[PDB]
RNA sequence: GUUUAUUAAAAACACAGCACUGUGCAAACACGAAAGUGGACGUAUACGGUGUGACGCCUGCCCGGUGCCGGAAGGUUAAU
RNA sequence: GCUUGAGUCUCGUAGAGGGGGGUAGAAUUCCAGGUGUAGCGGUGAAAUGCGUAGAGAUCUGGAGGAAUACCGGUGGCGAAGGCGGCCCCCUGGACGAAGACUGACGCUCAGGUGCGAAAGCGUGGGGAGCAAACAGGAUUAGAUACCCUGGUAGUCCACGCCGUAAACGAUGUCGACUUGGAGGUUGUGCCCUUGAGGCGUGGCUUCCGGAGCUAACGCGUUAAGUCGACCGCCUGGGGAGUA
């Protein structure tokens, strides 16, 4: 979560958010409880996840 | 163990009884009985001050320990009794020195059942101990509001009393009111709840039964002509007035509260 | 992996903040990838690991 | 008579008192003919995440094999104990000897 | 299910001998251990009724092996069934 | 006034608004500017530029403190954060620490249903 | 069940049950120039007041008026 | 009688199978307090709402309830409904390896009995979040809606009831035979284990396809192919799964 630098440092450059937090973790838990469009969810995820 | 008695004769048909097996079938301890003479609601002018009181059984006063001050000496319970001047059960208990004692009977316990009044205590249901050494968030019934003067909250039927805070030399306790009160640290209480909490499941059924508890009939006041109360009269029915008391002053509503010398010990009053 | 008290090997599956690695990305076997996890769980308990890295 | 592994932690300020308690919970583990397999002080270890606040603590690690009463009576020790924070007891998974 | 030595103390009583683990009265006591002593596990618990469906295949596998011995030898059949105390 | 000379700018960047509270090393909040406060109500207050403005003028407001360095926590996903974090060292500020403090549950209270648009 | 002893026994009163409201104990409340007493040797699962009146299905909208509860800014406001 | 069906015993394996008890960490809400100050929240835009009685932001302490991120996977377990932190206790099943034992003890099953999501009902608790009803704000021609701000039953626990779902692989159960390929998961045997290998042999499962079947679509060794046993059900649409 933190980042720090020594003196060479110019730019943010922090994509350590871009691996874990911001992009879907907190956007998938601002609506609804279901159970039962996240299996259909990870079930067409999975299903598109071919060759 | 609530009972719906089956509906022979009406009358019985909508009573509810809260029977008790592990209670004594029998006699109660008897140096620890004494005379309760019935009033009528009546004080030593011989007027009637509180109203609706009147006949019922004879009763027998039963000295129940408040205090509970013989500390550090063990006692185990003897048996449970019925008393008939509360809603709560009696334990007898016996200390280990000879001496009977009744006690009121928190919800847990039972015949052959070891409790001990005292500071150093086991924290567990029954052993009435002061508040400085009882845990923040117990469940704590029979508790004392002036240190040495025996207990005053908590006591009926199926109720305990929340300790919340130790800020200093008090502590502050939800009452069963909803009220948060600051009481002296130092005052003891009792660990648990008081064990009769079936107690209002109980209906009662018919009118007589209420009258076995002497409680004569309430009449209403609309009922009443204009000299007798407030509402009076008036020719089929008519109410008209805003409720009160046959004394004048409102009912539904007004607050009757009046102390400022106990203002300072109540920290929210109830909602 | 079968045990949890050593927390080289546990610190080496798991991210910076505190978060269990898929199997997707470390390899391990699913057998051990669930032997991991519960151990990671059972030392997170006893305060040999964070749950976290803003406790 | 079946395996178990305890570890528990204790509250720094009582650390002097930690030995004796050990040798007491030993000696109820042989109260009951249960053998003891390894016995570990772990010392005074930095916690991962604050308890109580409380930062650094002292662990002890026992693996006992003993019938499940005494373990059960164990735990309520640990219960009631203001010394030990964390306890935490396990499986058989056969009597272990080694370090870690 | 059952412990090692139960099992084994109940092959030894019930069998021609050891290692006959596989006779009808065995299977019988056998089943008849573990149904009894369940009835200690579900007196309490009492909503545990994914173990009461394997319970009530020990039930009726009990049954049709008694059903079997019946048709097969009635003497052994009369001398098991005293011997468990079943059938009431 | 009482020269506190490090703190941490926390950055709570939401979906509508970005509110940027500079405070100390304590916990103690020294001075703080919304996006929504600097003019542009509305769409235009949920914007990185609406977020920068919001920093800048957090930035003023705390001269009494000769803050040099400070550390920032970001919450909230949000079109601000990014473009904050930027005007705080355009505005003479020694950025230290950039931590992402956004309180994730561990599956815990139930989210809202919403939003069937 | 009770009631107009002596023209009214009833659909009226009562009632169990329900609800609202007051009451933290030196309780509210009542009798009492006061002391005191009843409430109660009870303690909010208790006690007082008010309405409705077993049980079953239910109890809709209105807070402008009158009351009550709460608020404290401003206006007005006694003795001094 | 016999062992190739069915079952018992020995040793292990994997598992969110069940029931009871305890505990842990994040987060939401509330309460008390510190800093601090003019907005916060919300939306397509707004307003209702909260806020100088000091909100929102931020830090500290506390209470409480529910759910258990990451692992997490057309992964696993369960007859089905379903089951997801960690630990203990009680407990069910499955599968594998070699050997021993019983000896057809088997398959299906009308009536019968049991289990059976969610909502709902009864009694007693609990009540943080979410949220039918409800209220207000908008939107609109209207808006008893979608959107916003609140919000009660309910959701949570104990015991009892109900007895249903697109309770669905829209595919009854049991058994036998019939070309293949790529995976996943869990056992086991053999070989320089000369490593994250090579060769087999089981259990469960996913995708694609051959013959065959099929109205077609598709199914395709887990069949909707080729057969056998027993059960359940169908007979034009509506009326009506109603009286």
């Amino acid at each position: 979560i933190k980042v720090r630098e020594n003196e060479p440092f110019d730019v943010a450059l922090r994509r350590f958010k871009r691996s874990c937090e911001k992009a879907g973790v907190l956007a998938e838990v601002r609506r609804r409880e279901f159970y039962e469009k996240p299996t259909t969810e990870r079930k067409r995820a999975k299903a598109s996840a071919v060759k | 163990a609530v009972v719906k008695c089956k509906p022979t004769s009406p009358g019985r048909r909508h009573v509810v009884k809260v029977v008790n097996p592990e209670l004594h079938k029998g006699k109660p301890f008897a140096p620890l009985l004494e005379k309760n003479s019935k009033s009528g609601g009546r004080n030593n002018n011989g007027r009637i001050t509180t109203r609706h009181i009147g006949g019922g059984h004879k009763q027998a006063y039963r000295i129940v320990d408040f205090k509970r001050n013989k500390d550090g000496i063990p006692a185990v319970v003897e048996r449970l009794e019925y008393d008939p001047n509360r809603s709560a059960n009696i334990a007898l208990v016996l200390y280990k020195d000879g001496e009977r004692r009744y006690i009121l009977a928190p919800k847990g316990l039972k015949a052959g059942d070891q409790i001990q009044s005292g500071v150093d205590a086991a924290i567990k249901p029954g052993n009435t101990l002061p508040m400085r050494n009882i845990p923040v968030g117990s469940t704590v019934h029979n508790v004392e509001m002036k240190p040495g003067k025996g207990g005053q909250l908590a006591r009926s039927a199926g109720t305990y009393v929340q300790i919340v805070a130790r800020d200093g030399a008090y502590v502050t306790l939800r009452l069963r009111s909803g009220e948060m009160r600051k009481v002296e640290a130092d005052c003891r209480a009792t660990l648990g709840e008081v064990g009769n909490a079936e107690h209002m499941l109980r209906v009662l059924g018919k009118a007589g039964a209420a009258r076995w508890r002497g409680v004569r009939p309430t009449v209403r006041g609309t009922a009443m002509n204009p000299v007798d109360h407030p509402h009076g009269g008036g020719e089929g029915r008519n109410f008209g007035k805003h409720p009160v008391t046959p004394w004048g002053v409102q009912t539904k509503g007004k607050k009757t509260r009046s102390n400022k010398r106990t203002d300072k010990f109540i920290v929210r009053r109830r909602s | 992996e079968i045990d949890y008290k050593d927390i080289a090997t546990l610190k080496n599956y798991i991210t910076e903040s505190g978060k269990i690695v898929p199997s997707r990305i470390t390899g391990t076997r699913a057998k051990y990838q669930r032997q991991l996890a519960r151990a990671i769980k059972r030392a997170r308990y006893l305060s040999l690991l964070p749950y976290t890295d803003r406790h | 008579m079946r395996h178990y592994e305890i570890v528990f932690m204790v509250h720094p300020d009582q650390s002097e008192q930690v030995p004796g308690m050990i040798e007491r919970y030993t000696a109820a583990i042989t109260g009951a003919e249960g053998k003891i397999h390894r016995l570990e002080d772990w010392g005074r270890r930095q916690l991962a995440y604050p308890i109580n606040k409380l930062h650094k603590a002292h662990y002890v690690l026992m693996n006992v094999e003993a019938p499940q009463e005494v373990i059960d009576e164990l735990e309520t020790t640990f219960r009631f104990n203001d010394a030990v924070i964390r306890s935490m007891v396990m499986r058989t998974k056969h009597a272990v000897t080694e370090a870690s | 299910s059952l412990s090692t030595e139960a099992t084994a103390k109940i092959v030894s009583e019930f069998g021609r001998d050891a290692n006959d683990t596989g006779s009808t009265e065995v299977q019988v006591a056998l089943l008849t251990a573990q149904i009894n002593h369940l009835q200690g596990h579900f007196a309490e618990h009492k909503k545990d009724h994914h173990s009461r469906r394997g319970l009530l295949r020990m039930v009726s596998q009990r049954r049709k092996l008694l059903d079997y011995l019946k048709r097969k030898d009635v003497a052994r059949y009369t001398q098991l069934i005293e011997r468990l105390g079943l059938r009431r | 006034r009482k020269q506190v000379s490090d703190g941490v700018a926390h950055i709570h960047a939401s979906f509508n608004n970005t509110i940027v509270t500079i405070t100390d090393r304590q916990g103690n909040a020294l001075g703080w500017a919304t996006a929504g406060g600097s003019g542009f109500r509305g769409s235009r207050k949920s914007t990185p530029f609406a977020a920068q403005v919001a920093a800048e003028r957090c930035a003023d407001a705390v001269k009494e403190y000769g803050i040099k360095n400070l550390e920032v926590m970001v919450k909230g996903p949000g079109p601000g954060r990014e473009s904050t974090i930027r005007a705080l060292n355009a505005a003479g500020f020694r950025i230290t620490n950039i931590t992402d403090v956004t309180p994730i549950p561990h599956n815990g209270c139930r989210p809202p249903k919403k939003r069937r648009v």
